[PDB]
């Protein structure tokens, strides 16, 4: 580590993440998408808000699950991340960058092709999401020991993914998917206001809903004392929402009730929005375990960290850990009761660097010296080609 | 998981394969006389907005049925009581959409023939008959008081909009 | 112009008569099936390599075997600016080997890329074809080189002018 | 002649004098099937698959049973992999994610010819079975030299038996014949490789 | 007439005595037969054994016997038990690819050529109950890559990579009576060298016995065809093609030949015995009611030839070699062509056999 | 984006956001921000003794001491007054502005903060468009070494102000590419008459000989600027392009190595095609 | 440490190989007094087939090379005509030891040369320059 900090970007399906090694926050948290229209006709673009109307441009979204889908335009996007919004010399910082679990070790090659041909980095690595969300809950007051052995629940874009990990490897074949995200709470919400609340401008339907997740949602211990409460209480409970109708310009005026705690709740309960998959996010997480090597079982339950801003809801993680518990003690009641091992330790790890789990893993790791020694440098590149950048050595 | 009755006594006794069930009412039918201040009736409408959401649902006794029953019935009420000012004309749709002939086990229209037994003889028939009937009208009374705001003329907005909602996605009628 | 027909004519007819292979087994070793042109240890079985050349710098080098052919190309490379594009674009090419197939990882010393193809090539596309594309390629490398280095000038120009216009 | 044996658990040489087997010059190999197996996933990492050692340990040993083989000449199989990609091939894996293995098919099974590579100790199996016959009798030697066969599901790697007699023939010149290239035309080997 | 039979190559063929059946190759370690229905064709059995790609195929015709060798150094003979196809393991003793195999005209024995540098001879024990082989070594440098039996059923022409022609005695004493005189030599005990071609030209891909076996003919990697007669002091005749090299080769009467190979395409060869000359008078594939109404064009692999690929093995299907009227030819392409020699004689007015 | 904004976003945005909460009356959250600028340049943004009322900005520079020759310290005086604080340790210049003490006007401020790299450079070129100005010849020239391995220089002289860039191409790709770039800068005149006239050399310095750098890998661009530049009117958009030259021409170098590779892919993918329709 | 010896290199195999120049007076005679194609004819006699000598093949490659360096584009066809098979043959050989040294536009008038000998010989003239054990 020299005078200058590394630069840390985590380049999402829906945001990236941008800044610089040592920071807590992100500088920069924009949208992973490029508005586009001879010559130097490809410099004509824009990234992040500014690309989102913007009359005269389309725009584009290179990521699709993950996956860097579009070359020429992740190149592009790097391009203004390092010189409109960074602001980095290129060619004096050493770069973290990071990829879903499963990214192949040829689209490794490619993004170097691009720090090392294009940009001149000094020195590369590509951390595991997952691997930098367990790294971030070293955060936590409830942690003492510091390990990369866990199940990561991440809540990203567009699913929410229960990605087991041992002493720093993702086990790939154990991953498994939930088609629920805060996308869906958002257009659950939209549902049952939509359905009560008048005046919404059809318009701006979704924004509203936004506005009220973001705003006025958590998790619930239990549907019906929830419900008495509401019921009984309304004053306590129910809350206002004002908006602005965008053309007419006239604000409306809404209640906020039932769904401030129905949203979150199609986590474990996806049946009540989804009507082809049904088993409960606690069901999820405990099935990944199960299939998992045996030996590692009892570490995984023990650190389950969430990573995402759908995992942020007040109360999320008490509610997981309760479920998660009830299944796993049901499951040892019929397995005494049938003829008595050890009960399960069940730990769901919360804290406060959680929406950006991932970025701010990074941005500690990438802040240590040890990160400049797992680093592939431009001199190995040249002298031994792409291919070392297909294995990346955890380390921390 | 959804929310499940508990009044069902191993000695409780059976219509069909549904919970002849105490409830204390102002009709007439055969449903038992009950001591204690909470009757199935109470569960069904205490429970309803948690469990109108669920999409599947574990039969676990016979208790359960009748539950499912009230359930769905409730969802009946609301489709008539929404589209109706003052708690008058409403308490008076109730009646009438109380005595309507619904469906009941065994026939073409009734969902969830597959779940429920159908009656062995005209005795049980009449009997069951009489039963739902029963529940159709202390059901649609008491949920009556909870719709209507206390500052009336009011079918609270609290109620009328899980309307379109269905419990197992199956509609009585 | 003038001469390039006549030079892709004949490399045409060379690589016909080349790409004439069959499946092996090694004599060498027990169950493997290797390109005899590259591991060549049964001399026997190496055909007589030849060259074409254009002039001075343009040439293919052909080396048959019964098993697969090498054939190696020098590029032509006019400027300092063409010699970097060229590298840079063989480059390109050969980290992507796993996906042209036929492609060596690199070049045979003395040549800017090099293609190996062999009877599993020759049995699953139409050997004609892969004539075809060879000469295509060549034709083809050119005439991106040559592209890429109007497209450097076309941007350098409205670099300048907009920086200097500014002032 | 002398049995090479060599599964999953451990692999012995058995010299065996005309109907009996002698357990002095017995021998064991202290390197197998499952450390082949477990190198495999070790050289797999390198090229960025990451298969966890035990979850995946049956779908690596598949990898290794199709498609590993026994690399004659190490530097020349080194050159094919790094100059071409025609070692390269794809293998489905239970999910139906396509993976692609070149130089490590090779490179694997090497462990048993250079146990350094997965930290063991000793010399291996070339070495090993070289010296198992130059310490029996002067006479029964050549006898043992030609009646060399191949047992167990370690042994199939296609290429093994020609790099045992190369290795037999780089031995025995050096440590028998002191670089006489002109007398090794005499020395005669031919391990078998049974196809039961 | 060209039927697919599929996409990848066929490795080698073989035909049933009556031509009611093909054994193919398709690529890979396994067999497969086929059978015609009307006008289709249909797999009627597939003979699983082999450990490795198998490269040769044949069908002895009397005994219904088909041999199989494969480059995982086994070879098999298959006899049909009921309606299924069982194996019976031959130790070749080789270390290397078996590359060839051809029953004996006899069919006692059976030859394959192999990457060990040598023609194993197999025949059968009615003793202990199994198949034996001497193999045949010196003066062979390279890989055996052709064979064919000469009709007295002893000597044996094979063609190889270290560039020759070869004839061979492969008199096995234990099976047959000491043959006759021949023109090749009067004397033939096993492994015995018959004749060699001088001149090193060319990876000999295939050999052919003329029907009376006095002139053997083959062809090779630098586009020549070339035949020796016996009967002429065993001089050799040539020609050297203006197009790529020829891989199979046959006699379709005693002074012509039909060879195939990278061209994808057929072509006719006749020898002059008086002038002593082989003399090029072919291509065999150029693009009644029924047959003038279906070749009239309409109203709207870029390749002139019905194999789209190289054309690797030909047979005759019947007249046998003396005077064949129908031969069939597969390829790399997966194809299989049968020719009617007199078809072509029609069709092509230039035409002269012989 | 064809030339390099001149203000730097994070201490823009950074310090807006600080504005808006203390005019919303929010209880300030602390804020500790290390990040960098294009060569060399280091900052800092964190609130002096925990302070959360109190917001500084500082930055860092390994060349300050020579730019301080040449009246930075005087010019940063007269830009920012009372902003100007002691320089924190670890930097050469810190501005530090009061939460409960800001203009009612928050703009120019923030412009100018986002402008603190760029004013710390501007003194050396308002010093010699001075001497230009006055006829002051024979003065010493600027020597700064604005990165490790590149220096810039500047020199009055009777008519014309120059200024010299001594660069490094890292890359052997990039000199070439560099060249082609210099080139057309050479003979930018033929599009703007009026514009600076840009010389070029490679390897060697101009012979204007000491100790400057010389190697396949430097280039030497000069920039000879005219009265309509370094005037009074002109000068500060002069200085804004100049002080970006080095990193524009670093930048455009790298953009048309991104816009090759669109190209190869373009043509890759095409051969990948044709060699795919050979298949049967 | 022992595996550095190629035990190949001695190998009871191995395959081994079974084991002239045209006159100069005659050529410059024939090319001296403007007779093109019987500098050809007389160049293309006696090629040294066989000759461990490389010295004595590219004193034959050059003498040829030096009658198709001279000869005039529009005059190729006939002289190409007037050999038979074996020449042709001979001559697309001497054609590809012309390719290996381009010296001057030499290069330009190879190829016109190659193209009428593949006009005259097909490319099976060229297979038999692949397939020749022995070589000029």
């Amino acid at each position: 580590a020299g005078r200058l900090p590394a630069c840390v970007v985590d380049c999402g399906t829906g945001y990236t993440k941008l800044g610089y090694a040592g920071n807590t926050e992100p500088q920069f948290i924009i949208p992973s998408c490029i508005a586009i229209k001879k010559g130097v006709d490809d410099l004509d673009f824009f990234i992040g808000d500014e690309a989102i109307e913007k009359p005269t441009y389309a725009t584009k979204w290179p990521i699709r699950h993950g996956i860097v889908e579009d070359w020429d335009l992740m190149e592009r996007f790097m391009e203004q991340v390092i010189f409109k919004y960074l602001r980095a010399e290129p060619e004096d910082h050493y770069f973290l960058l990071t990829e879903p679990p499963l990214n192949t070790p040829e689209n490794r090659e490619y993004t170097a092709e691009i720090m090392f041909e294009s940009f001149n980095v000094p020195g590369l690595y590509i951390a595991v999401q997952a691997v930098l969300a367990l790294a971030a809950s070293w955060t936590s007051r409830q942690v003492g020991e510091r390990t990369l052995t866990g199940t990561v629940i991440d809540s990203g874009d567009g699913v929410t993914h229960v990605i087991p990990v041992a002493e720093g490897y993702v086990i790939g074949s154990c991953i498994k998917h939930i088609p629920i995200a805060g996308r869906d709470i958002t257009y659950f919400i939209q549902q049952l206001l939509r359905d009560r609340e008048v005046g919404i401008p059809p318009e701006q339907s979704l924004e509203t809903a936004k506005a009220v997740k973001e705003r006025y949602s958590y998790v619930c211990p239990d549907l019906v004392k929830e419900f008495n409460k509401y019921d009984t209480d309304g004053s306590k409970w129910i809350k206002q929402y004002t908006g602005i109708n965008a053309i007419s310009k006239k604000e409306f005026s809404i209640d906020v009730g039932y769904e401030r705690f129905l949203g979150p709740e199609i986590f474990f309960h996806p049946e009540f929005a989804n009507p082809d998959f049904t088993q409960p996010i606690s069901e999820v997480v405990d099935e990944v375990i199960q299939n998992c090597p045996i030996d590692v079982r009892r570490p995984l339950y023990k650190n389950i960290v969430l990573s995402g801003g759908s995992t942020m809801f007040r109360d999320f993680g008490r509610r997981l850990q309760r479920d998660l518990k009830r299944t796993v003690d049901a499951r040892l009641k019929l397995s005494e009761e049938l003829s008595k091992p050890k009960p399960i330790d069940v730990q769901v790890i919360t804290h406060h660097m959680q929406r950006y789990a991932v970025w701010f893993g990074g941005s500690m790791l990438a802040s240590t010296p040890e990160f400049y020694q797992v680093c592939h440098t431009k001199k190995d590149y040249e002298e031994i080609g792409p291919s070392i950048c297909r294995h990346n050595p955890v380390f921390g | 998981p959804a929310y499940h009755s508990s009044l069902m006594d191993p000695d409780t006794k059976l219509i069909g394969n549904m919970a002849l069930l105490p409830i204390r009412s102002q009709f007439k039918g055969p449903a038992p006389r009950e001591t204690k201040d909470t009757d199935i009736v109470d569960e069904a409408i205490y429970y309803f907005k948690a469990n109108v959401f669920f999409k599947n649902y574990e039969i676990k006794n016979e208790a359960d049925r009748t539950l499912i029953y009230i359930t769905l019935y409730i969802s009946e009420c609301l489709k008539k009581l929404q589209k109706c000012n003052s708690k008058s004309q409403g308490e008076k749709e109730m009646y009438t959409l109380g005595i309507t002939n619904f469906p009941i086990p065994g026939e073409p229209g009734f969902p969830l023939n597959a779940i429920y037994a159908k009656p062995a003889n005209k005795q049980e028939d009449e009997v069951m008959r009489a039963y739902l009937q029963q529940l159709r009208q202390e059901t649609g009374l008491r949920l009556c008081e909870k719709v209507f705001d206390p500052q009336n003329d009011k079918p609270s907005k609290w109620w009328t909009c899980f309307v379109k909602r269905q419990f197992m996605n199956k509609s009585l009628s | 112009t003038a001469t390039l027909r006549p030079y892709l004519s004949a490399v045409r007819a060379t690589l016909q008569a080349a790409l004439c292979l069959e499946n092996f087994s090694s004599q060498v070793v027990e169950r493997h099936n290797k390109p005899e042109v590259e591991v060549r240890s049964s001399k026997e079985l190496l055909l007589q390599p030849v060259t074409i050349s254009r002039n001075e710098k343009e040439k293919v080098l052909i080396e048959g075997s019964i098993n697969s052919v090498r054939v190696s190309i020098a590029v032509k490379q006019a400027d300092e600016i063409e010699k970097i594009l060229c590298h840079k674009f063989m480059r390109f090419m050969m980290m992507r080997a796993e996906n042209f197939f036929i492609l060596r990882r690199k070049p045979v010393e003395g040549y800017d890329i090099s293609f190996l193809i062999t009877n599993f090539h020759t049995e699953q596309m139409y050997k004609h074809k892969l004539v075809d594309f060879v000469i295509h390629f060549m034709e083809e490398i050119d005439k991106e080189i040559s592209e890429m280095k109007l497209s450097v000038n076309a941007r350098a120009r409205i670099v300048a002018e907009e920086f200097l216009k500014n002032f | 002649g002398v049995v090479v044996d060599s599964g999953d658990g451990v692999t012995h040489i058995c010299p065996v004098y005309e109907g009996f087997s002698l357990p002095h010059l017995t021998r064991r190999l202290d390197i197998a099937g499952r450390d082949i197996t477990r190198y495999l996933i070790k050289l797999l990492l390198l090229r960025g698959y990451a298969f966890n050692h035990s979850a995946d340990f049956e779908t690596v040993r598949m990898i290794k049973e199709k498609l590993c083989y026994v690399g004659y000449n190490i530097e020349q199989e080194q050159k094919l992999a790094l100059e071409t990609t025609v070692l390269v091939e794809s293998y489905t894996l239970p999910d139906g994610r396509i993976i692609k293995v070149g130089g490590e098919r090779f490179e694997a099974p090497e462990a048993l010819f250079q146990p350094h590579l997965i930290n063991v100790e000793g010399v291996g199996v070339a070495e090993l079975l070289f010296n198992t016959i130059q310490a029996a009798d002067i006479d029964t030697r050549s006898e043992f030299y030609k009646h060399i066969v191949l047992s167990g599901g370690s042994t199939m790697y296609p290429g093994l038996p020609s790099r045992l007699e190369r290795e037999l023939k780089q031995l025995y010149l050096e440590r028998v014949l002191k670089g006489d290239v002109e007398k090794l035309s005499k020395f005669k080997i031919r391990i078998e490789d049974p196809p039961r | 007439a060209y039927h697919s039979f599929l996409v990848e190559p066929i490795s080698c063929h073989a035909w049933n005595k009556d031509r009611t059946q093909i054994a193919i190759c398709p690529n890979n370690h396994e067999v497969h037969i086929y059978e015609k229905s009307g006008n289709k064709w249909v797999q009627v059995h597939e003979l699983k054994e082999h450990n490795g790609q198998v490269t040769g195929i044949d069908w002895a015709p009397d005994s219904n016997r088909i041999v199989t060798c494969g480059t995982d150094r086994n070879a098999y003979v298959w006899t049909l038990k009921g309606r299924t196809w069982k194996p019976t393991l031959v130790i070749l003793r080789i270390n290397r690819a078996a590359r060839c195999v051809r029953w004996a005209p006899n069919e006692k024995k059976f030859a394959v050529g192999s990457g060990s540098r040598v023609i194993s001879i197999c025949y059968f024990e009615q003793e202990n109950d199994w198949w034996v082989c001497k193999h045949i070594k010196k003066p062979i440098r390279s890989t055996v890559l052709s064979l064919d039996w000469h009709p007295n059923s002893v000597l044996l022409a094979a063609g190889s990579c270290d560039f020759k022609c070869r004839i061979f005695s492969a008199y096995i004493k234990e099976v047959e009576e000491r043959p006759a005189p021949t023109p090749w030599g009067s004397k033939m005990p096993f492994g015995e060298l018959m004749f060699e071609s001088s001149s090193s030209c060319g990876w000999v891909h295939g050999v052919c016995f003329s029907a009376n076996g006095s002139r053997v003919a083959w062809v090779s990697h630098d586009s020549t065809v070339c035949l020796a007669d016996a009967d002429k002091k065993m001089a050799v005749a040539t020609l050297a093609s203006e197009t790529l090299p020829l891989l199979a080769v046959t006699f379709i009467t005693e002074s012509s030949l039909v060879a195939a190979g990278h061209d994808c395409f057929p072509v006719l060869f006749t020898y002059d015995s008086a002038a002593g000359k082989l003399s090029f008078g072919g291509r065999l594939d150029v693009p009644t009611a029924r047959e003038r109404f279906q070749n009239l064009d309409k109203k709207a692999a870029g390749l002139d030839s019905l194999h789209k690929n190289s054309v690797s093995q030909i047979s005759v299907l019947s007249g046998g070699k003396a005077k064949c009227s129908q031969f069939c030819t597969t390829g790399m392409d997966g194809g299989m062509s049968i020719w009617d020699v007199r078809s072509l004689e029609s069709a092509l007015k230039d035409l002269k056999i012989v | 984006m064809i030339l390099l904004e001149v203000n730097n976003r994070i201490i823009e945005e950074t310090l807006a956001l600080k504005f808006e909460n203390a005019a919303a009356g929010n209880k300030p959250e602390a804020v500790e921000v290390t990040f960098a600028d294009f060569d060399g340049v280091l900052y800092h943004i964190s609130n002096p003794n925990g302070d959360k009322t109190k917001v500084m900005v500082s930055i860092s520079l390994k060349f300050y001491k020579e730019l301080q020759a040449h009246g930075a310290d005087e010019l940063l005086k007269r830009v920012y007054g009372s902003y100007l604080v002691n320089p924190e340790s670890g930097y050469n210049v810190s501005l530090l502005y009061d939460l409960e003490n800001l203009p009612a006007s928050k703009d120019s401020i923030v412009h100018q903060a986002g402008m603190l790299k760029r004013n710390c450079f501007a003194s050396v070129f308002e010093k010699y468009f001075q001497f230009q100005e006055e006829g002051k010849e024979g003065e010493n020239r600027a020597v700064i070494h604005y990165r490790d391995d590149e220096t810039m220089y500047v020199e009055s002289k009777k008519d014309r102000v120059t200024v010299v860039f001594s660069t490094v191409f890292k890359d052997d790709d990039d000199v070439v590419i560099g060249k082609v770039f210099m080139q057309e800068f050479k003979e930018g005149r033929r599009a703007s008459h009026t514009a600076p006239q840009v010389l070029f050399s490679h390897r060697e310095p101009p012979l204007e000989d000491t100790d400057a750098a010389v190697g396949d890998n430097i280039g030497y661009i000069t920039f000879v600027l005219f009265p309509r530049h370094t005037n009074a009117s002109a000068r500060d958009n002069t200085i804004n392009l100049i002080h970006t030259f080095r990193d524009y021409l670093h930048y455009h170098i790298k953009c048309s190595k991104a816009y090759i590779h669109t190209r190869m892919r373009a043509k890759t993918s095409d051969f990948l095609k044709v060699l795919n329709r050979a298949r049967p | 440490r022992f595996r550095k010896v190629d035990v190949g290199e001695y190998d009871e195999n191995k395959f081994v190989d079974e084991e002239a120049g045209p006159d100069e007076g005659e050529v410059d005679s024939c090319l001296r007094q403007g007779n093109m194609t019987a500098a050809l004819q007389a160049a293309l006699k006696n090629p040294p087939i066989n000759t461990k000598s490389q010295a004595v093949k590219d004193r034959a490659g050059s003498i040829v090379l030096k009658v198709l360096i001279s000869f005039k584009a529009n005059d190729i066809e006939k002289a190409v005509q007037s050999l038979d098979k074996n020449g042709v043959d001979l001559l697309m050989k001497y054609i590809y030891k012309g390719f290996e040294s381009p010296s001057d536009n030499s290069s330009a008038v190879l190829l016109q040369w190659h193209e009428k000998a593949l006009a005259a010989g097909g490319v099976g003239s060229i297979v038999r320059v692949l397939t020749a054990r022995k070589t000029v």
